[PDB]
């Protein structure tokens, strides 16, 4: 018995007793079906927020955008998703335009690095350009 | 042949468990083998009157 | 049926697999629940198994 | 409260009396109606096999109930197990037949 792997790895006589019955007679008021569907919906686990973390080569993952702008944009996206889930054109619960002045909110993006510097040039290219200056070549 | 690596076979007055792990690994030892089993979480739900 | 969890088995020759969960060595599930007042067993399998034949 | 301890190696199953003790499936018992209603299927499987032939007698406390009469002929054989089992089978957590 080999259990298959979930994610890719590095390499890649007898008589029927008088009590038993096989016919249902009860229908649940809080329906079994209804509850299950909601439960499996709540049971869905947390969403991964991979923004800002470095990659295998060291380049930070994400999009180049201002921090507060990214926070506002994802708040708007959350409002749109709430409206879509509520299946109404206007959402009662809004995570955006709350009315509380929240202008200091910051949310992770790809603009900043772990060294607190901009990511205009991806890190791997920065290290490559630094090392290049040092190289020397065979004598003419 | 490295004698100290096969310690439990050469050294006669050596208990079958002692190992000089920090200094040199010894590639002949006693291993514990066994077979458990993991049954699924079972439960019988009963209603309170 | 099984006289341990009061579960009904369609084929009596498959009672061994059921009692293996209770721990009796007679001769893929993760959770098995039984309801006292109704006949509706509920079972669990991992998120990626098969056609998902009436299993959570 | 009720728990059923399955009997292994030929032992008899026991149900926990509310006083704390546990007794086998024989004797004189007293059940509230709600207790059987809430655990209809579980109780029927583990009690009918002893009620029909064993030495189990149960006094289910109701207080009031409608009844339906069946008139048989004394000169001939008569068995009521079919009706008495249909009733127990048709008992539900929210209904009881006559
Ligand atoms: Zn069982």
């Amino acid at each position: 018995k080999r259990i298959p792997r979930k994610t890719k790895g590095k390499s890649s006589p007898a008589t029927a007793e008088p009590g038993t019955s096989n016919c249902e007679h009860y229908k649940a008021r809080p329906g079994i079906a209804s509850v299950q569907k909601a439960t499996e919906s709540a049971e869905l686990p947390m969403k991964n927020n991979d923004e800002g973390t470095p990659d295998k080569r060291g380049n930070t993952k994400g999009a180049l955008v201002n921090e507060h702008v990214e926070a506002r944009d994802e708040a708007d996206d959350a409002t749109k998703k709430q409206a879509k889930d509520t299946e109404k054109a206007k959402a009662q619960v809004t995570y955006s335009d709350t009315g509380i002045n929240n202008a200091n909110e910051l949310s992770r993006s790809g603009n900043v690095d772990n060294e607190g510097g901009s990511n205009q040039k991806p890190m791997s290219t920065r290290i490559a350009e630094a090392t290049s200056a040092i190289v020397s070549k065979h004598p003419a | 042949i490295p004698v100290e690596r096969y310690n439990i076979l050469t050294n006669p007055d050596a208990p079958p468990t002692q190992i000089q792990l920090p200094e040199v690994v010894d590639l002949y030892n006693v291993v514990t083998r066994y077979a458990y089993e993991t049954p699924p979480i079972t439960a019988v739900v009963m209603g309170v009157p | 049926q099984c006289h341990v969890c009061s579960a009904v088995l369609f084929s009596p020759l498959d009672l061994d697999a059921h009692v293996a969960s209770h721990g009796l060595h007679g001769n893929r599930h993760i959770t098995e629940f039984i309801s006292s007042w109704q006949n509706h067993p509920i079972v669990q399998v991992s998120a990626d198994v098969e056609n998902r034949k009436t299993a959570q | 409260d009720c728990r059923i301890s399955f009997g292994m190696n030929g032992a008899a199953p026991m149900i926990r009396d509310e006083t704390g003790m546990m007794v086998p499936f024989e004797g004189n018992w007293i059940f509230p109606l709600a207790l059987w209603q809430m655990n209809t299927r579980y109780f029927n499987q583990q009690f009918d096999a002893w009620i029909k032939t064993g030495e189990l007698r149960i006094r289910i406390e109701m207080g009031a109930y409608p009844y339906m009469l069946h008139y048989y002929d004394p000169r001939q054989y008569a068995n009521a197990w079919n009706l008495t089992s249909a009733w127990l089978e048709e008992i539900t957590p929210t209904s009881i037949p006559s």
